[PDB]
């Protein structure tokens, strides 16, 4: 049981730096440009909105 | 069993339980040399007995 | 995995902020961040700074609202903004609270999943007031039997331990919980203490010796266990006893009597001082700042018995204060000596001497009296505070080595039979119905005639020998709680009977 444990939070913190590696690759992206648009729009929408 | 997600390790040493039922081996150890032991001391037990008897009468 | 269902639970939190107060870090610094900002901001409010780190806001300035973080300043860096958290600083209060350590924010460190939590409250919360309180008159046995004889504890009362630094300091309060364990197992609610203990400023480790020994005496049970460790930053000290009150607050609004430990209030008075002088406030009195009463007595005077309109509520709270050098005289243990209704002073040469608990009985007063004294215990200890402060005065006599006449001896013979029968194993508690007749055996002068060597003896054996013969009279001690006529007949013919065993 304690291995277990043990293996399901050595699994979580493999998938972290995975996490790290797919935020290198978003970063990298012209996502970079897109989600940028759509957060430019999204706030046209919202402090319209206010 | 239930906290357990590794598999197939309780229901193993569950059986390796249910294997172990069994117990070492022994029984009654003496029954014949406590009967042997009780037999010579309860002789000298009516020894005494017969004896201070005698005496209290006398 | 796990893993799935908590990335859906953070992608599950969207939706953007309007931000209605910004401000910009720019001093920041020994943990103590000041922002350039927050026009709108409450007093004591929480702000989260942008980088994950929140901090409560105590200094208002007409230029910068001064943060002090409760986090490490290795995350906060300069010109970040911060955003209100628009509500003052709050705890979850709940039943769930019960067998479970958190921290001050209400996190469980001991990680047995979130805390089950019926509300929220408010870390500063206005006293009782005169109106809803009514007098005490609920004893509180801590199962020691000088203590209970001695400086008898109730309901509602707050009542100082003061002595020399870790004389098993923790230790003296722990026997109180253990005992607890009589009442609190037993299912009468009108006796139930839901105990609160609250560990301010100690190790990770020893604070987990002391969970790990309330679970070995299984009172985990019945415990809630607030801990601010020492790693753990200055404010969320200084916070840590205000939001310990309130989750006492929340047994004592449901009427349930609880008792809360505040251990150690001298290291909370450390935690005010640094933050005071990183807040810049002028340096107070011994460089606690003045206003460290007040600090302390809005804390202490929110354990009371609560009146029978506000249902019989009571938290009652045994503050512990560490004299340094047992200096009685230092600023910070004579504020506390004020706001109490009690002292329960602890001698360290009296330690040495091998009483333990130790207790200096002339430096130790109950103000609160014997009003929250069992009735049957009044009874048997009636001259047993005469026979002490007797035995004091002769014991004083007696270091002069005058040939003391008979009637000094005969105060001294059974002033040291008292001393050896007031001693008690540490984390060993005794059951008070069976604290009555070793008093009324001692009182009765009994043990005055019984060798100083064998009382430890004769004292478990009297019990034994209660416990075989009168153990009828001991059910009786317990049921009727006052020793009647006959009782005290019963009790006092079996002692006679066990004079010579």
């Amino acid at each position: 049981v304690r291995y277990e444990a043990s293996l399901r939070q050595l699994e979580q913190r493999q998938l972290a730096k995975s996490v790290i590696s797919r935020v290198q690759s978003e970063l990298g992206n012209p996502k970079f440009q897109e989600k940028v648009l759509q957060q430019s729009i999204s706030e046209i929408e919202q402090l319209l909105s206010k | 069993r239930s906290v357990l997600k590794n598999t197939s390790v309780i229901d193993k040493i569950e059986s390796y339980v249910k294997q172990y039922k069994p117990v070492k081996i022994d029984a009654s150890k003496q029954l014949q040399v406590i009967e042997s032991f009780e037999k010579h001391a309860m002789t000298n037990a009516k020894e005494t007995e017969s004896l201070v008897s005698k005496e209290l009468k006398d | 995995e796990v893993s799935s269902i908590l990335e859906e639970r953070i992608k599950g939190v969207s939706d953007e902020a309007n931000l209605n107060e910004t401000g910009r870090v720019l001093a920041v610094g020994d943990g103590i961040a000041r922002v350039f900002g927050l026009n709108n901001i409450q007093a004591e409010e929480l702000v989260e700074f942008s980088s994950g780190v929140k901090g409560m806001a105590l200094n208002l300035e007409p230029g910068q609202v001064g943060i002090v973080l409760f986090g490490s300043d290795r995350l906060v860096k300069e010109g970040e903004l911060v955003k209100r958290t628009g509500n003052i600083v709050d705890v979850p209060v709940g039943p769930g609270l019960l067998g479970r350590v958190v921290d001050a924010l209400g996190n469980p460190i001991d990680g047995k999943g979130p805390i089950d939590a019926a509300g929220r409250s408010r870390a500063q919360v206005k006293a009782p007031g005169i109106l809803p309180r009514r007098s005490v008159h609920e004893p509180v046995q801590t199962g020691l039997k000088a203590v209970d004889a001695l400086v008898p504890i109730g309901r509602g009362q707050r009542e100082l331990i003061i002595g020399d630094r870790q004389t098993g300091k923790t230790a003296v309060a722990l026997d109180t919980i253990l005992n607890q364990k009589r009442w609190n197992n037993g299912s009468d609610e009108s006796k139930k203490l839901y105990c609160v203990y609250v560990a301010v400023g100690q190790k990770r480790s020893t604070v987990a010796q002391l969970v790990q020994t309330l679970e070995q005496h299984d009172a985990m049970k019945y415990s809630i266990i607030v801990a601010a460790t020492a790693s753990e930053a200055a404010p969320l000290q200084y916070l840590a006893p205000f939001t310990a009150a309130s989750i006492g607050e929340w047994f004592r609004d449901n009427g349930k009597h609880a008792l809360i430990v505040y251990d150690d209030l001298s290291k909370q008075a450390v935690a005010y001082r640094q933050l005071s002088l990183l807040l810049r406030r002028p340096p107070g009195r011994e460089a606690y700042p003045g206003d460290v009463f007040y600090l302390h007595s809005r804390l202490l005077e929110r354990a009371a018995k609560l009146s029978e309109k506000e249902g019989s509520g009571s938290l009652t709270a045994l503050p512990v204060i560490e004299t340094q050098g047992g200096d009685v005289s230092a600023y910070i243990p004579t504020n506390v000596i004020s706001i109490t209704d009690g002292q329960i002073f602890l001698e360290a040469e009296l330690f040495y001497k091998g009483i333990r608990p130790a207790i200096n009985v002339g430096l130790s007063v109950s103000r609160v009296g014997s009003a929250a004294q069992v009735k049957a215990l009044k009874q048997v200890a009636g001259s047993l505070k005469l026979f002490l402060a007797q035995y004091r005065e002769v014991a004083a006599f007696a270091q002069f080595g005058s040939d003391l006449d008979a009637s000094t001896k005969q105060t001294l013979v059974r002033g040291e039979r008292l001393t050896q029968l007031l001693k008690q194993n540490q984390y060993s508690p005794l059951a008070t119905e069976e604290q009555v007749p070793l008093i009324y055996a001692g009182v009765n002068g009994h043990l005055d005639g019984i060798e100083l060597s064998r009382i430890g003896e004769f004292e478990s054996s009297f019990l034994s020998y209660l416990k075989s013969n009168h153990n009828e009279l001991l059910t009786e001690i317990r049921e009727k709680g006052e020793l009647s006529k006959e009782l005290l007949a019963s009790l006092k013919s079996a002692t006679e009977s066990f004079v010579a065993t």
